[PDB]
């Protein structure tokens, strides 16, 4: 599942700018 | 009315853009209590007023870092802008200064925590929860776009919940007053419009489009396009591919296409109608925009206040001491701060 895919992604934290 | 408001409005707005205020406390005047969230040149603190008893909280920004990441004048815009304007789901600039290390400015504390934090625990909020939050977020720009201002940062972490469980927007790291179009390469990763990825020139019509990518986090549990690699996020926002979660209403998606819209012709907020093309979307349609703005609706979440100065809504961070040094560093370049 997608979710279970973003839930295992390095990016599920709080995300920088660039 | 919404055109004599919003005059009025700019009235205001214009003689303090112009006359802006400055230097109007000083470090001393608040007692430090916590770290509720950090960045990559500062953090944020809750502090207490010492005269008044008054809850805040303080950025402090370390100028050496602004300059090493090039955001001298993107940190200037902000403090600008931020004195200036007035609206009820703006954070308030209630004091700023600054010192020989840091850039200070003092907002109201709002307690409830940041979106991002209950979005992440929850997992989703249901459609009607997202609404009454995107609707703020839409009265908002309206707002900010009618003093020309792009915003450029939208995204769960930078809004939080008040007592009565209505947002607050904050971090103006990256606004701008222009009325032309603009090219820095600019914001995060996930919530980048395609036309700032592949160095065109851009305008506001990138923060309806970020309003896309909120929503639809909001609204799934996931942004439209991740990966490991922001490379590869670009990859995936340039091609401009995307998938919906089956629950998503149909009303929803609609909304979203449009504002995940490649095609700057076409993406909502940025055609004849402006902002219209979104209230009257049929999304919105129970949404009372008055008594939205009146707050005078019921919100959907009230978060648990344990009394005043509590911080339970956000998480722990390591505590760092706050150096100021001896030396001024960088008073040139932030003279007007
Ligand atoms: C937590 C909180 C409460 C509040 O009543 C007002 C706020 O403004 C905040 C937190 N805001 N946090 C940020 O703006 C963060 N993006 C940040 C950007 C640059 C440097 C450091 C952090």
């Amino acid at each position: 599942t997608t979710y279970a895919d973003f839930i295992a992604s390095g990016r599920t934290g709080r995300r920088n700018a660039i | 009315s919404v055109k004599e408001f919003l005059a009025k409005a700019k009235e205001d707005f214009l003689k303090k853009w112009e006359s802006p205020a400055q230097n109007t406390a000083h470090l001393d005047q608040f007692e430090r209590i916590k770290t509720l969230g950090t960045g990559s040149f500062g953090r944020v603190m809750l502090v207490k007023h010492k005269e008044t008893g008054n809850h805040y909280a303080m950025k402090i920004l370390d100028k050496q870092k602004v300059v090493k990441l090039k955001q001298i004048e993107h940190t200037l815009n902000e403090k600008r802008i931020l004195q200036a304007v007035n609206f009820p789901f703006l954070v308030k600039l209630e004091f700023s200064f600054k010192d020989n290390s840091n850039l200070y400015m003092v907002m109201e504390y709002v307690p409830g925590g940041e979106m991002f934090s209950h979005l992440r625990r929850i997992g989703r909020f249901s459609e009607p929860h997202a609404r009454f939050y995107a609707a703020q977020i839409v009265l908002t720009f309206e707002y900010l776009h009618s003093l020309d201002l792009i915003y450029r940062d939208l995204k769960p972490e930078n809004l939080l919940i008040d007592q009565q469980g209505y947002i607050q927007v904050t971090d103006f790291g990256f606004a701008k007053r222009v009325k032309g179009r603009t090219w820095t390469l600019c914001g995060t990763p996930e919530y980048l419009a395609p036309e700032i990825i592949l160095s065109k020139g851009y305008n506001k019509a990138v923060d309806w489009w970020a309003l896309g990518v909120l929503i639809y986090e909001m609204a799934a549990g996931y942004p439209p396009f991740f990966a490991d690699q922001p490379i590869q996020i670009y990859e995936k926002i340039v091609s401009g591919k995307v998938r919906f979660p089956s629950h998503f209403s149909s009303d929803l998606k609609d909304l979203l296409r449009n504002l995940l819209q490649v095609d700057l012709t076409k993406r909502f907020g940025n055609l004849k109608n402006g902002v219209n093309d979104i209230k009257n979307h049929k999304w919105f349609a129970t949404t009372d925009w008055i008594a939205i703005y009146q707050r005078k609706v019921e919100a959907p979440f009230i978060p648990k206040f344990k009394g005043p100065g509590d911080t339970s809504n956000f998480d722990d961070y390591e505590e760092e001491e706050i150096r100021v040094s001896i030396n001024e560093k960088c008073g040139k370049e932030f003279s007007e701060f």
